């Protein structure tokens, strides 16, 4: 499951410092359905899940 | 009591302890006109923009 | 959350007032002003017959 192809991201909201505000979406051509790695090598945000 | 942005503990009676800190809140709009984000960048962190300006 | 709003103090007039806190949906206020009074002072001078 290589699932990146082209990957482009919108932003709804980031009502932001408390716990955790930033609601994103992510649109992509993809392979089968499986799963998937996901982090954020800058430390200026955080990913919960 | 100042809330600071590390930690306020209480022990009022025998309840058990409280802890409390604050948001980073600011008034103003921190993306519009000139004339609000020095207001914004200033009432959040109070000192080390003066030194900007 | 408060939010100031201004009505023309009219009878019978529906009056819009839409919310913009973001992290919400927006929304809208209906208003309606019906059968305003106003009441006076009185203080009885005197009386005659």
């Amino acid at each position: 499951a290589p699932a990146v192809t082209n990957l482009e991201c919108q932003v709804a909201v980031c009502t932001h410092s408390s716990d955790f505000g930033g609601i994103a979406t992510l649109t992509f051509k993809t392979d089968k359905p499986g799963k998937c790695a996901v982090h954020s090598h800058s430390n200026v945000a955080t990913i919960q899940e | 009591i100042p809330v600071t942005e590390d930690g306020i503990e209480y022990r009022w009676g025998n309840n058990p302890p409280v802890r409390l800190w604050a948001q980073l809140t600011t008034e103003g709009k921190p993306h519009g006109w000139p004339h609000e984000i020095i207001l914004y960048y200033y009432g959040l962190y109070p000192a080390a923009t003066i030194v900007a300006v | 959350y408060e939010h100031t709003a201004t009505i023309p103090n009219v009878v019978g007039f529906p009056y819009k007032a839409h919310i913009e806190r973001n992290g919400f949906s927006p929304m809208t206020l209906q208003l309606e002003v019906l059968g305003t009074s106003l009441e006076p002072t009185l203080n009885l001078e005197y009386i005659t017959c």
